[PDB]
């Protein structure tokens, strides 16, 4: 694959870890020069990222289930700061509880994601994603 | 305030405890004389400390969820359902994120968009925010003790208020409710909060009231070694009782393989007693507190089953006074009051199931006991070294050098060196030591047991293991197979 | 035919034969030359012999649910859902009851009624109906090796359709398929038949087909201690051996003390290749199936899940070679296809987050160990004795005098004097001994360990301890505590 | 005096016994008398312990799921035997599977059956019913 480069983090006030370290691992053995802010990160901090290093996609990891609060407003923000049609994906456990996937995934795409993923979601499904919408396939 | 492990005068208290009360507006609801009459009139079957030393007695193992919501009705509710359908023996209240990131303002938001869309948007009880007043209606709603689960760096106003609302147990500890919790939290800072919420306890022991402390035994719930984790909980146990607190449950999240995982908490509970008896605590009522599994969980409810009440099966044969409850949501998200409900029901009928019965000792138990233990001391004697007798300080720098270590840990304060990976029998190891302060004979045996995975597996044992022991529970075994 | 313990001549098997073929119009499509060429020709993934000796060389305990309905498609469509959907390592054709009586005629009209209905009224397969084309289709349709699993006196049809059929293992015994599941059976009739069951088994693996075996252990379900149903087992595994018989697995039902289930079930394999080789028998491959908790269920199906996966976890800790899979409608009826995939599916969740773990030895299983040898001895010494040196005629002799008596058998048969319960710890020990010949030194054992029950729960030891016990799993715990 | 005498059976080719025993202790103690005819029992066997009794009742047991085949006709055979009126409950694990209890209730009472009990009765519902109906209460 073509290298491109992604920012990575953990959104809001959650502190999960193992996930972003995989998908670090896995998105650079993919090819991807991968960005990674780390948790606890407020979207002012993936803005920034982006910025500096011309990034391709942001990734908005949300595992703690309050991203449905915290996630509201990046497209907006991105626009703001000159990233308009930057890719935005967010994936994890992005809500609180189990619910009915057809209406999350509409109530984050609203919110101006790219693309949304459930629980339990492969590193390998984003990447295969990633590559589409880059067109480096 | 410099940090030393001595207990805080009461001038020194009362100082941070008026700076602290001032954090958000609930604070002005704690009355210090006013609790204590509150607590003493708490019957004794809704006092945690106290129903903690009947289960003891009992020689009984006691089931308690994890549970909490933005709004105070539903939260009661949630509560009176796990007591109720479920037939909880204690009762949480999880505390949300924002809380245990000092963010009351966006607590409040949280509360006000949860009403609107008629569920809750955040992930836990927003305690601080609900005051003494709100945490008091949880406790007189419920018949069974209350205690605050949580993972909070600065969890002072928090414990101010759930112990003057009655909640007579608080869990945490200043290396467990940081390291796994924190990004930016320095642990002098984290031990130094901590001992405030030790020495509320102790205050309130000295008053005659009886509260229990909880240091958070799995820290990042991902394949942590036994010997690391309970020189946390040891750790924190010691630094508590320094503060005054005279009951303390300490924990141990479950590994998977049934001896390692009974040899740590049986390794745990003796060595809490005996580093306690040693530095001159002699009046502390230690019990023990087994986590069902606390990494990723398989989705298909059926499986999730077979883990809860593996789990549950390890715990009872180990003797722990309490285990805490996973649901078939776990994967999935914050469980609903049914899916939790359905989880202390398996858990239950699982204790009923083994009413009394214990592992008995065998070489193979005794062998893996003397293990942990030797490794435990490896790391308490160096921290103790390092802080030239100061347990605290010696904690600070235990960090700093890499001699304490957590898997997977967000805080920068963290090393990150330690790598764990499963043996060929599930036993959790160290797979690379960094500065874990190891004798040669130490390193030589879990050295020697990943041989024989590597052996079995016809691979050289690696992080390649790690990541596949870390999706292993998940996809349906507790050892990551080549696929 | 007069029943002695040795090994028919062909020419009286062959007469026998052509008798029972004849007792339904399928028996004509039974050719024993075609099916042996079929057999032959059937896939080592898809012989359970040959499965059973793999998963011994591996050590790993291999799940096998119950399962079956009155029509041919649906049942085909259930057993493919357990093996794809629920992950079965062996697959069950689980026979109705009126085949179980030889009720031919009232099989028909069941499947009548049930293509009418669009369920099945039958509670099982009915495979001598179905044929040996019916039986075929059945196997073609699967990917797993399949087993006739039942509980009929006379199976002497049956077998004969279902090995010609291609399923090469048959459950029962002379005394296990008849105690629990008959009324006017004498012992005598039941041990000749399957004495047939037995040598066609032995004239297949003369032709060199490898078919199993499997006593069934757990007999009436209720309380049965394991040096009596011990000894069953190994008489049914000596009386078929002396058929001919050369793969046997041997089984126990969970009484649901771990450290008892662990001994029974080792012992009863330790023991049953002992007294195989005593008399000679030298090339027998045995191995052991542990029956998750065959007493009444709970109707609330997470509490059936705590039953469910301690019982799987007692099974993979004692080395089982296999355990069979109870389902969250137990309580209840005939599981669904999904019912019964979710209980498969949490008991191989559960033996594979305990893969490789064995209980290591101990001085409370050595104990229990040498109690229960002791005890089983007892009962088969003197049937032995009884026999004067016969084992057949011995147990035949047996029950006449209530040497050997299982509890709550409806056989007119059986004395009906010995009386189970369990002691302080869930153990089941016998509270009566009726005419079971033990000495002194074992009926006190057997009162010391109640005692202590009855000084805990305040209460002498009774047939009410009884009663309380029967109820007591349904009822949410293993003991029948007073309430 | 009045001692009642009730018919105890499980019907067809069931052969459960446990409860029978159960339910002879349970009704025994409660003062009745029990004419227990045991596991395997046809219809006929019922109804011949029945005349030779003058049973007041019969307690049809069925465990084994073929009961909603084996129990249709034995009104109408009691009937035809001079037992008219007589008491007929039905109890135990009645159809093959878990149904909608209401639907299995009202099969067996079109059969005839006065009283029919789910999975999981206890023996005192039983009594304590059959007290009621024989007015002994
Ligand atoms: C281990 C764990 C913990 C550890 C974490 C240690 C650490 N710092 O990392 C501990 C015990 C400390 C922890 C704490 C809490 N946890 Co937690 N935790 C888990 C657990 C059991 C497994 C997570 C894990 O590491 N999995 C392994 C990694 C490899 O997978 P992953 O994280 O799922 O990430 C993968 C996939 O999601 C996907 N993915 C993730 N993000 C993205 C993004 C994109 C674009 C793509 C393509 C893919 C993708 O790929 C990743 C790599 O494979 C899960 C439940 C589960 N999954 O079984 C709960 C879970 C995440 N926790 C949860 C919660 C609520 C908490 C808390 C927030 C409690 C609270 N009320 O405050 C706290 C954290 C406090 C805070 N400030 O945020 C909830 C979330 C609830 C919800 N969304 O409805 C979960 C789902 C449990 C539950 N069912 O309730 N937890
Ligand atoms: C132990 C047991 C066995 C033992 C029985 C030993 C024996 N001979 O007694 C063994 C292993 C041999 C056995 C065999 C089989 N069993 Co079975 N068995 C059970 C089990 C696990 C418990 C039964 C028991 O003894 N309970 C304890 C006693 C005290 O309670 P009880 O029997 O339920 O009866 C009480 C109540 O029902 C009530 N009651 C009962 N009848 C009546 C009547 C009246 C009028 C009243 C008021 C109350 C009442 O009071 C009783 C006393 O408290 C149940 C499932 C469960 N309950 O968890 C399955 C169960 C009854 N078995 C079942 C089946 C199908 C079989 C077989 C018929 C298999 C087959 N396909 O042929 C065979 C029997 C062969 C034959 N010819 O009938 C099914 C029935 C399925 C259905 N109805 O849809 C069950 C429900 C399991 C299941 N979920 O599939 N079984
Ligand atoms: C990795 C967080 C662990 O704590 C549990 N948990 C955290 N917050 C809540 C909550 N609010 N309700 C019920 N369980 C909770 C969660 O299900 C998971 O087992
Ligand atoms: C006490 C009979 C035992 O065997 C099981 N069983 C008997 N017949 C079937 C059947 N036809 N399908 C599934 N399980 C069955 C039943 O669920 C119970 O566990």
């Amino acid at each position: 694959m073509e290298k491109k480069t992604i920012v990575l983090g953990v959104i809001g006030s959650d502190c999960h870890a193992v996930g972003n370290k995989i998908l670090d691992h896995a998105f650079t053995n993919a090819g991807f020069n991968v960005v990674n802010i780390g948790v606890l990160s407020p979207q002012e901090n993936f803005i920034k990222a982006a910025i500096e290093t011309k990034a391709d996609a942001i990734l908005v990891s949300s595992l703690y289930g309050q991203g449905e609060i915290d996630c509201k407003g990046l497209r907006q923000k991105c626009d703001e700061a000159g990233l308009e049609g930057i890719l935005l994906y967010v994936g994890g456990n992005i809500v609180v509880g189990k619910q009915h996937w057809p209406d999350v995934e509409k109530r984050f795409k609203d919110m101006g994601y790219d693309r949304v993923y459930a629980p339990g979601t492969p590193p390998e499904v984003g990447i295969a994603d990633l590559k589409k919408d880059l067109n480096i396939e | 305030m410099e940090l030393k492990n001595k207990k805080w005068t009461d001038e020194e208290f009362h100082k941070q405890r008026e700076e602290v009360l001032q954090q958000w507006p609930t604070g002005k609801e704690v009355d210090l004389q006013e609790a204590v009459d509150y607590l003493k009139k708490i019957p004794a079957e809704k006092n945690f400390a106290e129903k903690l030393v009947l289960a003891k007695k009992k020689g009984i193992t006691m089931a308690q969820p994890r549970a909490g919501v933005a709004l105070l009705d539903e939260h009661i509710e949630l509560l009176r359902y796990l007591q109720d359908e479920g037939g909880a023996d204690f009762l949480p209240s999880t505390i949300d994120a924002y809380t245990r990131q000092n963010r009351y303002d966006e607590c409040e938001n949280g509360i006000k968009e949860s009403e609107k869309a008629g569920r809750s948007l955040l992930n836990g009880f927003p305690g601080v925010n609900h005051g003494v007043k709100g945490c008091r209606k949880v406790l007189e709603a419920v018949n069974l003790p209350l205690q605050a689960r949580h993972g909070t760096p600065d969890s002072r106003l928090l414990a101010e208020i759930i112990h003057a609302g009655g909640w007579t147990s608080n869990e945490g500890g200043g290396i467990s409710y940081n390291v796994p919790y924190a990004k930016n939290v320095t642990i002098e800072k984290s031990l130094l909060d901590w001992q405030y919420c030790d020495r509320l306890v102790g205050f309130y022991e000295e008053q005659g009231v009886h509260i229990n402390r909880e240091p958070f035994g799995p820290l990042t719930g991902t394949l942590v070694p036994p010997s690391m984790s309970n020189a946390v909980g040891i750790t924190e146990a010691l630094l508590a009782a320094e503060q005054g607190v005279k009951n303390i449950t300490v924990g141990y999240g479950e590994c998977g393989n049934m001896i390692q995982d009974i040899a740590a908490l049986r390794c745990l509970e003796e060595q809490t007693n005996e580093y306690l008896k040693a530095y001159g605590y002699n009046d502390v009522f230690v019990t023990t507190v087994f986590h069902q599994w606390m990494g990723g969980f398989p989705q298909d409810e059926s499986k999730a089953f077979g883990v809860i009440v593996t789990a549950t099966t390890i715990a009872a044969l180990a003797g722990a006074t309490k285990v805490i409850v996973k649901t078939p949501h776990e994967a999935i998200g914050i469980p609903t009051k049914e899916a939790n409900a359905a989880g202390i029901k398996a858990t239950k009928m699982a204790l009923n199931m083994l009413e009394g019965q214990r592992m008995p000792m065998s070489k193979e138990l005794e062998t893996e006991m003397a293990v942990i233990k030797a490794e435990t001391k490896c790391i308490l004697d160096k921290m103790f070294e390092l802080g030239k007798g100061d347990l605290a300080i010696g904690t600070v720098k235990a960090f700093e050098t890499g001699v304490m270590d957590i898997p997977f840990g967000p805080s920068k304060y963290n090393a990150g060196k330690m790598m764990p990976v499963r043996d060929n029998l599930g036993c959790v190891r160290y797979l690379e030591f960094g500065n874990v302060p190891f004798t040669e004979e130490i390193k030589n045996y879990n050295r020697e047991r990943l041989q024989e995975r590597a052996k079995f597996e016809g691979r050289d044992v690696s992080f390649q293991m790690v990541i596949d022991d870390i999706f292993a529970v998940g996809k349906g075994r507790l050892i990551g197979r080549p696929e």
